[PDB]
Parts: C-alpha cells; structure tokens; sequence
C-alpha cells in the first residue's frame, strides 16, 4: 500500500534556472500489510452402547 | 610576418540535457597572433602631459 503525495513549494518568481528552488519530493515508500490466519477446532464423541 | 595561425575556426554548439528550463549556446575556436622576426611594427609616443 502506497501513501499520499505531497507538497511542492512554489518558486520565488525571480529564480528561473540555476537554480529553481522547488521542493524535493521523497520517493514514497510502499508499505507492506501482512495477514495472519489463526485456527480453532472442536471435538465430540458418543459410544455406540449409549 | 604578422600572420595569425589557427586550427579550428568558429563553431557553435548547444545543450538542453542535463539543463533545467534553459537552452544554452557555446562558441569555441583556437587561434593566436605572432611576431615572426623581431620588428616591423612602430607606434607613438604620443605620451601624456
């Protein structure tokens, strides 16, 4: 599962190349989600004489 | 005598990658001027006061 993005900072209107002073967006980590399957059981019996 | 030697004429070249919202032009040649013997140029003075 990925996360949202993002915020980008707008320029200072005078800095048109060398250098542009825009945001550095950090490559969003893909987050694992893991699922665990638990078990249960029941037993029963009767005897053929009862 | 006074001859100027050259081995590349004026050339013109340009980029774009790895720029950043810019295109840019370069011009580069190779040349010099040489006094062959000793003399044959004279000027001044024509000093100051």
């Amino acid at each position: 599962v990925e996360p949202d993005a993002g915020k980008a900072t707008w320029v200072a209107a005078s800095t048109y190349g060398t250098d542009t002073t825009t945001g550095e967006e950090v490559k969003g980590a893909l987050k694992e989600i893991h699922f665990s399957t638990y078990k249960l059981a029941a037993k029963s019996f009767i005897t053929d004489e009862t | 005598n006074f001859v100027m030697p050259r081995q590349r004429a004026v050339t013109v070249e340009r980029e774009r990658q790895a720029g950043k919202q810019r295109d840019a032009y370069y011009v580069t040649q190779r040349v010099n001027l040489q006094r062959y013997f000793a003399n044959g140029v004279v000027s001044g003075t024509y000093a100051a006061s």
